[PDB]
C-alpha cells in the first residue's frame, strides 16, 4: 500500500510542562505575552461562565501536574482562529491544575452550536487535550453542559458512544462559584466513571 | 470564520507511544483502560489556533539571551533549528514551536526538581518561535543534561529538548521530546522506550549538523518534525 | 446415544487469538481477566451433535440460488471448496459447515449494519453444508466486499467469509474466517492481528484454485480447515 | 518434539453472527429446518424447565449480540447426538440473547447425572459455549443448579475450582417465568462477580 | 493555433509489450510482420488536442452516480486517483483521463459482451477528466470483478480498469489498463505478459492507499501515470 | 547511461473500448458532449471531404473492433489544439468501425500543406492512430491522398519508407459517397498489402 | 494460488512411431491383436462409409508419417468406449498416412449426433488427433460432413470458431470411392487454408 512519511511520534509532557507551557505554575517570571485560561474579556458577547475541574488517576488521586488545552467556538457558533491578546474572544485557551488543590480553572463564555460535516447540529461543547506527566500522547475530550439535554441527546457525536452511561461522563454540573455562573468538569482517566476519550 | 476546509490522515496509534507502558510506572495509573471512541473530523477537529499575531519577544527563540542576569549562560552552545513538514512533505508554515529543557547540569528551573545539580543564574530554559514561510524553524539554547529521575532505582533521562507544535489544527498539536545522535542512555530510558517500533525512536534523534554550526562559536543539531498529513475533503 | 471413546488433542491458545487483544476495542471489555480453568475430557466434552439429519434445502450450499428474488446476485461468482481434518490428517466426515458473508459491497442482510452500501435483492449471505464421506465441502457465492467498522476511524475489514464448523465433539467446534489470496487490507486488520503468530494467520488465507473454477462461469478459492485431533484412550484408569 | 498439523486458528464471530446461525434474529426468512432453542418437545421424559439469561461485559453492561450453544444430558443422562427436529429430545442446541433485553431462552429438560471418565458422578449440567463480537475464541462454561446442592458439593470437575466463591458462579438460581419452573444463569464475561470458564 | 516546440523522449518498445505475444491469441493476427518506419518528429507529432474547454458533466469522473437509475450500484466503493507526469517528473496539467471497467462481476454494459454475470442497473462503467493544474486526477468507483474469456480454455483477467490518456500530443497518448494490489490473477494473464519485463508489469498495479479514503465510505487506490519525457528543441537546423 | 523515469507500458484496448471511448457504438447513452467523427462544420473553410476505410487483419477478415483516432491540419495548414464542440474546425476526431460492415467514417476537409522540422514541406496527410482488441500498443499512420501525386513524390516522410511498393500502402484512393467527394484508406495490418505503420 | 502436479510434458511422437502403434507401416510382424482403422465390421448398424484424407506441411507437401487416432459415437450417438476386435463397432481406431502416396483410409460408420454439456446438438463428427515427426504435442480437430449443412450450421462447437471461412476447414467432401461412400477430409497443418485445431 501507499505509505506516507510517519508522523514524529509523541511523548510525555513530563513533570516540567509548565517552565514550557505555563510559566507562572513553574514559579518562573513570564514573558510580555503568554497563552492563558481567559478566553472572554468581560465585553466578549455572551454567557460569561466559569469552568473549573479536577483530574484524577486510576487510584483515585488528583493529578496535580495536568496541563489542559481548550478549544471553542464563540456564542454565535463560529472558531476564532487569530490569536491576540487584544481579541475580546480567542476560541483557544490553556490551563493547568494547581500543584496544592489540583483545580484547573477556565473563564469564557458559552459556546454556540455548530454543525457535523454532515450537517448535524452537535450539542455546544469544548474540546479539551488533556497532557501530563505519565500520559504519552495527549487525551481528546470533550466538555458539554448538563443545562443543554435536549440538544445533547440529540449530539451525533455523544451519539457514537455505544453506552448512555458512558455519555453521562462528558456533561459538566451547572453550579454558581462566588456569586457567578460556573460548571464543573471533573476527568477521571481511569476505572470507576473513566471519561471517554477520543480519536479523530 | 476558521473553516472546515481539510482533513488529516488518521494517526497511526501503534507508531506513536501506547497509553500504558508499564516499565514508565507513572504511566500505570494515568493511562485508560477503555477504548478510545473514533469520531469523524467536524469543523471542532479541524481548525485550530494560528499564532501569527501572537507578540515575539526579540530573543524567545535564544535560550542564551533570553535569561540574562549579568552573563552568558555555562554549557555547549548549539542551535537546533529544522523544518516542520506534514505527512506529504508539505511545508507548514507560521506555525508555533515551544520548546523546554534542563541547563548542562540537568537542572530545570522548576519548583519541583530537586535534583541537587545547580541552577545555572544565566539559563532558564524556555524558548518559542513561529515557523517561516517555508516551515523553518530556529533555537539556539546549550545542550541540555542527563538527569536522574525515580522511575527504576537507577534511572537517568538522555539529554532531552521538549518540544510542542501547534500545527493547522487541534487534530495536529503535538508535544514530543528531542535526544542528541548518538546519547548511549537513548536505549536505556523506559520513556523512550514507550515508542514500541525503534524505527520511530530514530525520527525523535537529532543530528549533529556541521553545516549550520558557527565556528568557534556554536554547533548545531538538525530536528525536523513531521505533522498528521492535510488533504482536501473528496467525495462527501 | 454418545459414547465417551476418544481424546481431543489439547488447543494451543498461543496459536488462537488471546481473549485480550486490546487493538480489537471491543476485546478488551469482552475478555476474561482470570485463568481458564483446566478440566479432564469426560463424555460431556467428547461427545457433540451430528447433523447426518438435519434437512437441508437443495440451494443450502449455493449462494447464488438460495435467496432468489427474480435474478442472480452481482458480484464475483465464486466456488469455496475444501478438504476438513484434524491435526493427525483424518479427515473430518459428515460435519457440519456453516458460513455468513457480506455483499459484493461489504453489506451485511442484518438489521443492524448500518454501513450505506446497497443490499442486493437477490443475496442473502448465508450458506450450509455437510463434508462428504472423505471430508470435502463446497458453497457457490460471490466474493464479499470489504468493509468499514467502527474500530478505529478509519479501519476496513479485508473481505472475509465468517465459518461455523461442528467436527466430531462439542471439543472441536470452532468458529474462524475465511480472508482471500493477496488482500492488501489482511496485514492491516486488528481482528486479523488478534492472532500473534503470523503463521497462524496464513491458515486463514484461501488459495485461488484454478483447477476448481468452471469456464466463462465462475473462479474457485480452497480453504482447508484442520480440527483438533482425535485420538483413542489409552492406559487410563 | 512431535507436531501434528496446526488446529485452525479461531476468529471472532463478530456482531452478524446471526444471518449465518441465528436468522430469524438477524431480521431475516428462515429456512425450512433450524437448529435453535426447543430442545425438548413437549412429551419428551423428564422434568420440563426453562433457562434464561442475559450476559454482561466488564463494565456491567449487557452483551447485547451474544450466542451460546449448549450440549446436555437427556432425563436418563443420555447424551443424544443424532440431531433431528423430529426427535423427542436433542442434546444440542443453541440460543441468542435479544438485542432490547439481552436476554436469551432455552426450552428443555433437566439433565440426568453422567459419569466423569474415572467413573465420578458428575453434577447435573449443561455445557455452554458462548460466541460474541469481541470474543476471540468461545468461553466455555456448565450450568449447574441450585436445588441439587449435595451433588454440587461432590462434582468432580467443580471441585477443581480452587475457591468456592468462584465455583457460586456457575450455580443457576430457580425461578419461575410465567408459572413455569425455571433457572437463571446470567454469565459476567470479566471483574466483579467472573463466571468461570473452562479450558478442556 | 498549435506550434511545433517540444520533442518526446523516443519510446521503449521493449519496455512496452510487442506487437506479436502469442499467448495472447488475437495478437497473432493483429500485429504487424514489417518493422515500423522511423521518422523524425515534426509538427504533426509534437502537437495534439487539449481539452481544457471540453464541457465536462457534474458527475463524469463518478461513476457511482453517473448512471443513477434509482439506487446506488453493488460493489466495493473506491477511489481511483493519482498524477499525471512526464519521464522528466514534470506534472501534465489540464489532459483528458479517460476510463472504462466492467461492474463489480466482471460483466461490461456492452452488447457484445456475453458473459452471463448480470449488469447493475446502476452502473455503466465510463468516466473522464482532466487532470488539475499540478497533474491529479481523481475517479470515484466501484471495484470491477475478474472475468472470463475465450483465449485459453480456462482464462481469467484479473480485475481491471481501462484508462486512456491524452497527454501534450499524439505522441503521448497511452492506453493502457490498471490492475490492483495482491490479485492473484495478474501473473497468470496473457495480457499482462504481453509486457515482457516484470518491473514494467509493476508500473501497472494500482497500490492501496489509505490516506484518501473515506472512513465509514470507500476505499482507495492510487494509480500514477507517467508519459513520454518532453523537452524543449535544441541545436536543431 | 542517464535512465528518466519509465513511461507507463501499453496494454490492448480491449473489445469493449467503445464503452469508454465511442458510447454510441457500445449500444449506450451518450453524454451531452463527446468527441467524435465531425471535424468540420458545414460552414468550415476549404474542400468537404468525407473519409471512410476497413481495417484487416493477417487473415484478410475485417477488424469490427477497432477505434481510430485522427490529427490533421485545417484548410490553412494550421493545427486547431484547442479542442471544442463548437469549433468549425477540430484538428481531432475519433471513429469506429462499424460491427456489421466493419467500415469508419470520418467528415472533415482536405488538409493544408504543413512544413517538417527542416522546413520541407509535407504532403497533405492525416495522422491516424489504430486501437483494437489485440493491438498491444497503437499503431501510428499516415493517409495521403492520391490525387496529391506531385506532392506526395516530394514529401520527406514518404522518401523514408524505402521502397515505393510500400509508399503506395499510405496512398487513399478517391471516391463518391452519396455523391460527395470522398476517400477510401483501408488498413491492412499485417501480411500482403501490410499498411506502413511508423514509429516516432 | 492453488497448484496441482504438473502434467507429464508431450514431446513428438517421431520418424518412427509407426513401429509402437502401426506395426504393418514400419516394414515389421503384427501381433495377434492389433488397434487399427476399421471401427465397423460390415454387420454394424448405421451408413457404412469411407473416410480419406491427406496431410499437408506449411510448404504444400505432404506429411507422409502422420499417425491419426480417431474418436466417434456410434450410428445411435452413442461413445462405445468398450475396446474389443470382437465387437462389431468401436468408436475409436487408428491410421496413417502410406510414405508413398501420403493418404490415410477408415472404415467406418457415420456417427449419430450427441449433446454438448448444455444438452445442445452438436452435428455429426469424428474427433481427430493428429501426431507426426515435428508435431511436439498432438493436434486436436474435427470431421465434419459437408451432407449435415443444416445441422453444422447450428453446431454450438463449429459457432465457436469466429470465422466462417475457417468453419470450412472442417467440413469433409462427399464422394464415391470404387462404389462406396466416402468422405475425403485433408488437413493443413499450416498457412493458407490451415485446419481448424482445438484446445480443451
Ligand atoms: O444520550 C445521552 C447524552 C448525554 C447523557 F448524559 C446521557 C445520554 O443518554
Ligand atoms: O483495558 C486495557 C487493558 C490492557 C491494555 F493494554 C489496554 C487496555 O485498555
Ligand atoms: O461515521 C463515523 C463514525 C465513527 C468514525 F470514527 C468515523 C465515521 O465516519
Ligand atoms: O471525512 C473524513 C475523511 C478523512 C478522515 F481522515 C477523517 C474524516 O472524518
Ligand atoms: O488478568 C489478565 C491481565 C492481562 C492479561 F493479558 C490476561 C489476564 O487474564
Ligand atoms: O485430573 C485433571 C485435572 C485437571 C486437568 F486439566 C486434567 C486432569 O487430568
Ligand atoms: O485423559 C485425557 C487424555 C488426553 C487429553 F487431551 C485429555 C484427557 O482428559
Ligand atoms: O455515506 C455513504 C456511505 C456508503 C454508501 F454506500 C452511501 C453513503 O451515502
Ligand atoms: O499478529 C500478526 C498477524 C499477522 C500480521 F500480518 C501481523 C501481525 O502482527
Ligand atoms: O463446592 C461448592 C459447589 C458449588 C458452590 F456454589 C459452592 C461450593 O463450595
Ligand atoms: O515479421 C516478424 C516476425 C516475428 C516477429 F517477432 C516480428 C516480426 O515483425
Ligand atoms: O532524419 C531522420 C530520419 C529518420 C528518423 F527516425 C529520424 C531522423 O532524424
Ligand atoms: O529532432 C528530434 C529530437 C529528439 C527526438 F526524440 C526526435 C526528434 O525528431
Ligand atoms: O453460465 C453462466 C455463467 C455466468 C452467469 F452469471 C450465469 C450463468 O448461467
Ligand atoms: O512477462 C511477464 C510479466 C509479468 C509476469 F508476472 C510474468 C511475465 O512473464
Ligand atoms: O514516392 C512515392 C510516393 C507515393 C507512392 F504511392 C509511390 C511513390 O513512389
Ligand atoms: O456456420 C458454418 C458452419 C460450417 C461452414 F462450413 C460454414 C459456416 O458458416
Ligand atoms: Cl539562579
Ligand atoms: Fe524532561
Ligand atoms: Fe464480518
Ligand atoms: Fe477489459
Ligand atoms: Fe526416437
Amino acid at each position: 500500500p501507499i505509505e506516507l512519511l510517519p508522523e514524529t511520534p509523541s511523548q510525555t509532557a513530563g513533570p516540567y510542562v509548565h517552565i514550557g507551557l505555563a510559566l507562572e505554575a513553574a514559579g518562573n517570571p513570564t514573558r510580555d505575552q503568554e497563552i492563558w485560561n481567559r478566553l472572554a474579556k468581560p465585553d466578549a458577547p455572551g454567557e460569561h461562565i466559569l469552568l473549573l475541574g479536577q483530574v484524577y488517576d486510576g487510584n483515585g488521586h488528583l493529578v496535580r501536574d495536568s496541563f489542559l488545552e481548550v478549544w471553542q467556538a464563540d456564542a454565535n457558533g463560529e472558531y476564532q482562529d487569530a490569536y491576540n491578546l487584544e481579541n475580546a474572544f480567542n476560541s483557544f485557551g490553556r490551563t493547568a491544575t494547581t500543584f496544592d488543590a489540583g483545580e484547573w480553572t477556565l473563564h469564557t463564555v458559552k459556546p454556540g452550536v455548530v454543525n457535523n460535516a454532515a450537517g448535524v447540529p452537535m450539542a455546544p461543547h469544548i474540546n479539551i487535550s488533556l497532557f501530563a506527566r505519565g500520559i504519552n500522547i495527549h487525551l481528546h475530550t470533550r466538555l458539554y453542559f448538563d443545562d443543554e439535554a435536549q440538544a445533547n441527546a440529540k449530539c451525533p457525536v455523544l451519539n457514537l458512544i455505544e453506552q448512555p452511561q458512558r455519555r453521562e461522563t462528558l456533561i459538566a454540573k451547572r453550579c454558581e462559584v462566588d456569586g457567578k455562573t460556573a460548571y464543573r468538569f471533573d476527568i477521571r482517566i481511569q476505572g470507576e466513571g473513566e471519561t471517554v476519550f477520543f480519536d479523530f | 470564520p476558521a473553516q472546515d476546509n481539510s482533513r488529516f490522515v488518521i494517526r497511526d496509534r501503534n507508531w506513536h507511544p501506547k497509553a500504558l507502558t508499564p516499565d514508565y510506572k507513572t504511566s500505570i495509573a494515568r493511562s485508560p483502560r477503555q477504548a478510545l471512541v473514533s469520531i469523524p473530523q467536524s469543523i471542532s477537529e479541524t481548525t485550530g489556533p494560528n499564532f501569527s499575531h501572537l507578540g515575539f519577544g526579540a530573543h524567545d527563540h535564544d535560550l542564551l539571551l533570553n535569561f540574562n542576569n549579568g552573563g552568558l549562560p555555562i554549557g555547549e552552545r548549539i542551535i537546533v533549528a529544522g523544518r516542520v513538514v506534514d505527512q506529504y512533505g508539505k511545508p507548514v508554515p507560521n506555525t508555533l514551536v515551544e520548546m523546554w529543557q534542563a541547563n548542562a547540569g540537568g537542572r530545570y528551573r522548576h519548583k519541583n526538581d530537586r535534583y541537587l545539580a545547580p541552577l545555572d543564574p544565566n539559563f532558564g530554559g524556555v524558548g518559542r518561535c513561529l515557523t517561516d514561510s517555508d516551515g523553518y524553524y530556529s533555537f539556539r539554547t546549550i545542550k541540555p543534561g542527563p538527569y536522574p529521575w525515580r522511575n527504576g532505582p537507577n534511572d537517568w533521562r538522555p539529554a532531552h529538548i521538549h518540544f510542542g507544535i501547534s500545527g493547522p489544527s487541534i487534530a495536529t498539536k503535538l508535544i514530543t521530546q528531542l535526544y542528541f545522535e548518538g546519547d548511549p542512555l537513548i536505549p536505556m530510558c523506559p520513556i523512550v522506550k514507550s515508542i514500541a517500533n525503534p524505527e520511530a525512536v530514530q525520527q525523535l534523534i537529532a543530528k549533529l549538523d556541521m553545516n549550520n554550526a558557527n565556528p568557534m562559536d556554536c554547533l548545531a543539531y538538525r530536528f525536523d518534525i513531521v505533522l498528521r498529513g492535510q488533504r482536501k475533503t473528496h467525495f462527501e
